[PDB]
DNA sequence: GCATCCGTGAGTCCAGG
DNA sequence: TATAATGGGAGCTGTCACGGATGC
C-alpha cells in the first residue's frame, strides 16, 4: 500500500554481487560492448542498431520501442530481419552474436543488483524539492550511466565508480525539477552559493547580513545590486489554494482580480469613443474621412503610407497628404466648436 | 586469463583441465545440449520442444524455456520457462477491457438472472447493468484508461504576477508537472533498455501522479 | 468508486483490480501452455512475482561454498532434490548444476616416455603390456637392482613409483622405472659408477595406479 | 444470515487578518 | 568521472452516523 515499501521489498529480492560475481557481470558488459563494435566491423550495420536489436532480444518482445537516435523504426519485423541477417554468419562472427547477448544480460543483472546502493545514496537527499521515489529513480538513470561507462580493469569495486554517477544525477535533478519556475543550473548553483555565504555571514555577525555585505563576502563583480535582483530571480511563486483563515472559506486567489479581460467601463468607453470618432468623421467629406480612416487604420486594422493612399485614391502623394491635413484641420476646427472628444483623451 | 597478461595462465604442455574449490554452486532446472558445428540460436531467443538449436538441425529442444549459448563449455543450455505474457497496470487492463465483447457478457448473465440462489442473481443484474450502460451509451469500457491525459486551459489554472510582482500559480500546475516528469523519465528509461524493477517502479509512481 | 466499474465489468475484487493496478501482482493474457504447481496457467489468474519469475525465467538457487572445501559433486552434473551439493551444502531443487568461479585448476599432463627396469627372470611375470596395479613380477628374496651407467641421478617420484634419470653431462644417458615395491637407495644428484645399488626390490612389484 | 469495513456527509451571509 | 560505500521514516492519537460493498 506504501510505494516506497513495496520498492524496497522489490529491491530486497536481487542479492547483492560477490566480487567475483560483480567483476564477471563487468567483465562481460565490456566485452559484448565490444562485440557490438566487432559485430558493426563485419555487417557494416550501425553499431546503435545493433545494440538496440541484440537489446530487444534479450528483454523480449515485451519491450521494442521506436529509439530517438535511431535512424530507423524498430517493430519486430526489422528485428527479426536483422536478427536473421546476423544469425546467417560464420562462427567466428556469430560468436560475437553470442557476446553481446551474454553482455546485455550481464549489464541488467549488474544494474539490479546495484539498485539498493541508489537508495542509500538518495535517502540523504530528502526534503530538496523532490519526492523520496523521485530521487530513487534519478538515481537509477545514474546507476545506469555508471554500469555503461564501468572499467573493471582498473580493479575498483563498482560502488566507487556508481556513487559518482549516482550523486551527479539526483543533483541534476534536484536543480532541474524542484522548481515551478525553471531556473538554468549554473545560476541554481550561484542561488545556492549565495544563500551558503549569507548562512556564514549571519553566523559570524550574530544578525542577518545586509546587500552589502554579502556583495563583499561573495567576491568581486558582486555589488549590493546585483545581490538584490539574483534574490528578485530566486523567488519561488505561491499557491492560489494557500489558506488566509482557520475556515476553508479563506483561499488566497480570492482576493486577485483579472487585470486582462476590460472591465465593462472599459469596454463602454471604447464603445462610446467609437461612435463619438465615427460622429465627428461624418462632418468631413467621405474622401478626407476615408484617407484618414487609412492612414490611421481604424479600417482593416493597419495603418497605410501615402502612396497607398494615392494609388487607392488616384491622387498624388502630397495631394493625398494634402487631404489629410485639410482633414485634420476640420476635425481640429469642430473639435475646438463641440468639444465632443475631449472627454476622451485622459 | 587475467587483468594484466604476466598473470595469465597459459599451458605448457598437453594435459586435461581439471576444476576444484569453486566459489559457490548453482543448481539450474535446465536442458544441457551439447555441439560441435556453427550453433543456429543466440541467448535470448526463446524455444518450444521441436526447434532447431545447433548443428544444422540435428540436436534440437527437448523443453520448453529460454537459450543460454555457453561458449567455454561448448554447449547450449535450455533454462524451463514459457513464453507466458503476464502484465501488470492499466496496459493489462486495457487490453482486457478492449477484449471484453459485451453482448456475449449480456448472455451470460442473463442466463445467470435465472439462478436459484438469490446472491448471484443480484450480482449478474448488478453488473448487467454496467454492461447496458455501456450498451445503450456507445462507450468502449476501455476508455476508462487514459493513454493521452488532457490538459485543461492556462487561464483557468494561471500563473498570475500579483501586485508585489511575486507569482501566484494554481496546484494543477505543480501536480501537472509531476506527470510530465514522470512521463518523461518513464519514456527515457523505456528507450535506454532499462531493468524491469526500474521500469516497474517508475509505472506505479506514473500511475500515482495520474491518480 | 465502488463498485469498481473497471473492477465490476472485467470481473475482479477491489483488491484484485488494485493488485494489478499498482504493481504487485501480474495478470495473464495468454498463459502460452505455462503450468505452475501442476495446475496449468488458466487466462485471467492472478500471479505474484515469485510465482511469475519461476514461470518466466525459471527456478534456480546458488549455494556458497565455504573456502577450502572441494566440491563433492562434478560440473555439468545432474543433481537430485535433497542430494548433498558439498560436506555442507544440500540443494533444494533437481536439474544441472554449476560450477562458480573455480579457485584451484589442476592441469593433468600427459607424459608418453621410455624408461628401462632389469630383472631375474624367474620373478618376472611376461606380460606383453602392464594395467596400472597389475603385478610385474614376484621377487623371492631382497635384489638389488643396479646402475649400467655412470652418471648424475636425476631423481622424480611420483605419487606412487619413481623415475631415475643418469646423465653423464646433461645430456641424459638413462632412464630407470621403479614400480610399486622397490625403494630407491640413491638421492637426487647422487654420482653413480656402473653396477652400484639403485634400489631395493623385494617381494612383489606392480604397477603404480597413476 | 450477521458483523464488518469502507467512504461520505455534516446551515447561511458578513467582517478582519 | 575511479578507495568503498548496497532496504525510509513518518505515524498523531477526543466526532457521529448513515449506507452500501465485502468476509465467517
Ligand atoms: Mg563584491
Amino acid at each position: 500500500s506504501d510505494p516506497v515499501r513495496q520498492y524496497l521489498h522489490e529491491i530486497g529480492q536481487v542479492p547483492l554481487l560477490t566480487l567475483e560475481e560483480e567483476v564477471e557481470l563487468a567483465r562481460k558488459v565490456e566485452e559484448g560492448m565490444e562485440a557490438i563494435k566487432k559485430l558493426s566491423e563485419i555487417t557494416g550495420l550501425d553499431p546503435d542498431l545493433i545494440r538496440e536489436v541484440v537489446r530487444a532480444k534479450i528483454l523480449g518482445s515485451a519491450r521494442v520501442r521506436h529509439i530517438p537516435g535511431l535512424k530507423e523504426t524498430l517493430d519486430p519485423k526489422t528485428v527479426e530481419e536483422i536478427d536473421q541477417k546476423l544469425k546467417s554468419l560464420p562462427k567466428e562472427h556469430k560468436r560475437y552474436l553470442h557476446i553481446a547477448r551474454e553482455g546485455e544480460a550481464a549489464r541488467q543483472h549488474l544494474i539490479e543488483a546495484n539498485l539498493r546502493l541508489v537508495v542509500s545514496i538518495a535517502k540523504k537527499y530528502t526534503g530538496r524539492g523532490l519526492s523520496f521515489l523521485d530521487l530513487i529513480q534519478e538515481g537509477n538513470q545514474g546507476l545506469i550511466r555508471a554500469v555503461e561507462k564501468f572499467e573493471y580493469k582498473r580493479r575498483f569495486k563498482f560502488s566507487t565508480y556508481a556513487t559518482w554517477w549516482i550523486r551527479q544525477a539526483i543533483n541534476r535533478a534536484i536543480a532541474d525539477q524542484a522548481r515551478t519556475i525553471r531556473i538554468p543550473v549554473h545560476m541554481v548553483e550561484t542561488i545556492n552559493k549565495l544563500s551558503r555565504t549569507a548562512r556564514q555571514l549571519q553566523q559570524e555577525l550574530g544578525r542577518e547580513p545586509t546587500y552589502e555585505e554579502i556583495a563583499e563576502a561573495m567576491g568581486p563583480g558582486w555589488d549590493a545590486k546585483r545581490v538584490e535582483e539574483t534574490l528578485k530571480i530566486a523567488q519561488e511563486p505561491v499557491s492560489l489554494e494557500t489558506p488566509i483563515g482557520d475556515e476553508k472559506d479563506s483561499f488566497y486567489g480570492d482576493f486577485i482580480p483579472d487585470e486582462h479581460l476590460p472591465s465593462p467601463v472599459d469596454a463602454a468607453t471604447q464603445s462610446l469613443l467609437s461612435e463619438e470618432l465615427e460622429k465627428a468623421l461624418s462632418k468631413l467629406s467621405e474622401r478626407e474621412a476615408m484617407v484618414l480612416k487609412l492612414r490611421k487604420g481604424l479600417i482593416d486594422g493597419r495603418e497605410h503610407t501615402l502612396e497607398e493612399v494615392g494609388a487607392f485614391f488616384g491622387v498624388t502623394r502630397e495631394r493625398i497628404r494634402q487631404i489629410e491635413n485639410k482633414a485634420l484641420r476640420k476635425l481640429k476646427y469642430h473639435e475646438s466648436r463641440t468639444r465632443k472628444l475631449r472627454d476622451f483623451l485622459d | 586469463a587475467a587483468i594484466d597478461p604476466e598473470e595469465e595462465v597459459i599451458a605448457e604442455a598437453e594435459g586435461v583441465v581439471h576444476l576444484h574449490e569453486p566459489a559457490s554452486i548453482l543448481v539450474v532446472k535446465a536442458r544441457v545440449y551439447p555441439f560441435e558445428d556453427d550453433v543456429e540460436v543466440s541467448t535470448g531467443d526463446r524455444v518450444a520442444p521441436g526447434d532447431v538449436l545447433a548443428d544444422g538441425g540435428k540436436v534440437k529442444s527437448d523443453v520448453y524455456g529460454r537459450v543460454e549459448v555457453d561458449l567455454v563449455r561448448n554447449v547450449v543450455r535450455v533454462v524451463e520457462s514459457y513464453d507466458i505474457d503476464a502484465r501488470m497496470g492499466a496496459e493489462a487492463i486495457q487490453q482486457l477491457l478492449k477484449e471484453l465483447d459485451l453482448e456475449a457478457l449480456e448472455k451470460e448473465l442473463l442466463e445467470e438472472m435465472k439462478h436459484p440462489s438469490r446472491a448471484r442473481r443480484a450480482k449478474a443484474r448488478k453488473r448487467l447493468e454496467v454492461v447496458r450502460a455501456f450498451l445503450d451509451s456507445g462507450n468502449r469500457p476501455e476508455w476508462m484508461i487514459l493513454e493521452a491525459v488532457p490538459v485543461l486551459p492556462p487561464d483557468l489554472r494561471p500563473m498570475v504576477q500579483v501586485d508585489g510582482g511575486r507569482f501566484a500559480t494554481s496546484d494543477l500546475n505543480d501536480l501537472y508537472r509531476r506527470l510530465i516528469n514522470r512521463n518523461n523519465r518513464l519514456k527515457k528509461l523505456l528507450a535506454q533498455g532499462a531493468p524491469e524493477i526500474i521500469i516497474r517502479n517508475e509505472k506505479r509512481m506514473l500511475q500515482e501522479a495520474v491518480d | 468508486d465502488v463498485p469498481s466499474k473497471i473492477g465490476t465489468l472485467l470481473d475482479l475484487s477491489a483488491t484484485e483490480l488494485e493488485q494489478v493496478l499498482y504493481f504487485s501482482k501480474y495478470i495473464v493474457l495468454d498463459p502460452k501452455g505455462a503450468i505452475l504447481n501442476g495446475v496449468p496457467v488458466e487466462k485471467r489468474q492472478l500471479l505474484t512475482d515469485e510465482e511469475y519469475r519461476e514461470l518466466r525465467y525459471g527456478k534456480q538457487e546458488t549455494y556458497p561454498l565455504p573456502p577450502g572445501v572441494d566440491a563433492l559433486v562434478k560440473d555439468g552434473e545432474e543433481v537430485v532434490k535433497g542430494q548433498e551439493l558439498a560436506p555442507g551444502v544440500v540443494s533444494r531443487l533437481d536439474g544441472v548444476a554449476l560450477y562458480r568461479f573455480p579457485r584451484r585448476v589442476r592441469v593433468e599432463y600427459v607424459k608418453k616416455e621410455r624408461a628401462g627396469l632389469r630383472l631375474p627372470l624367474a620373478a618376472w611375470v611376461e606380460k606383453e603390456a602392464y594395467k596400472p596395479g597389475e603385478i610385474l613380477a614376484e621377487l623371492p628374496e631382497p635384489y638389488l637392482f643396479r646402475a649400467e651407467e655412470e652418471g648424475v641421478v636425476e631423481l622424480k617420484e611420483l605419487e606412487e613409483g619413481a623415475f631415475l634419470v643418469l646423465r653423464r653431462e646433461d645430456e641424459p644417458v638413462a632412464t630407470y622405472f621403479l614400480p610399486v615395491g622397490m625403494t630407491p637407495l640413491v638421492v637426487h644428484g647422487e654420482i653413480v659408477e656402473k653396477g652400484q645399488p639403485l634400489a631395493e626390490a623385494k617381494g612383489l612389484l606392480r604397477m603404480p595406479r597413476q
